[PDB]
């Protein structure tokens, strides 16, 4: 039977549609952000995920120590063989 | 040997810089 | 309650429970993404120091903020 609500009951009515309309988009929205099927499927765009992610952080965190920590350890490395030949000479004394 | 000395400085001061040296 | 508002409540509450749920999934989702991104923030703290400690090469705009 046709459900004879309040006007403005209907009115608020179409309104819980059209919300349920936009959280679906905004739902599809983030699983587009989410999927993991970037170049995968017919596309030629990334999405976040360890193609940007450590995936590819760590892709750079192997290589990067060589410039800018290993360039350190050498220096440390030196300065350890100096006060080891600081305390063998002073052993040498003693 | 000075001029060696001399043309090396930056790294030197890049060593320096980092290595406290 | 007249039938016309009890079939009211129902259906309103058939779409609570969905918007129950989807939230539910939503939620999950976000929490997810953003622990994700937590973990590029860990991983990429890392690169401050090598980025500031090799700045002495070459700067550019940092140096003329300086010289001007």
């Amino acid at each position: 039977m046709e459900h004879n609500l309040s006007p403005l009951q209907q009115e608020v009515l179409d309104k819980y549609k059209q919300l349920s309309l936009d959280l679906k988009a905004l739902d599809e929205t983030i699983k587009e952000l989410n999927y993991s099927q970037h170049r995968q499927q017919h596309s030629q765009q990334e999405t976040v995920s360890p193609d940007e992610i450590l995936q590819e952080m760590r892709d750079i965190e192997v290589k990067i120590g060589l410039v800018g920590t290993l360039l350190k350890g050498s220096v440390y490395s030196l300065i350890l063989q100096r006060k080891q030949e600081q305390e063998s000479l002073g052993s040498n004394s003693k | 040997c000075e001029r060696i000395m001399d043309s090396t400085e930056w790294l030197g001061t890049m060593f320096q810089e980092t290595g406290l040296v | 309650i007249s039938t016309t508002d009890k079939y009211f409540i129902e259906q309103r509450n058939i779409v609570l429970q969905e918007i129950n749920e989807t939230m539910n999934s939503i939620l999950n989702g976000l929490n997810g993404l953003n622990i994700s991104l937590e973990s590029s923030i860990a991983v990429g703290r890392e690169f401050q120091s090598v980025s500031d400690l090799w700045k002495t090469l070459y700067d550019g705009l940092e140096s003329l903020s300086d010289e001007a």
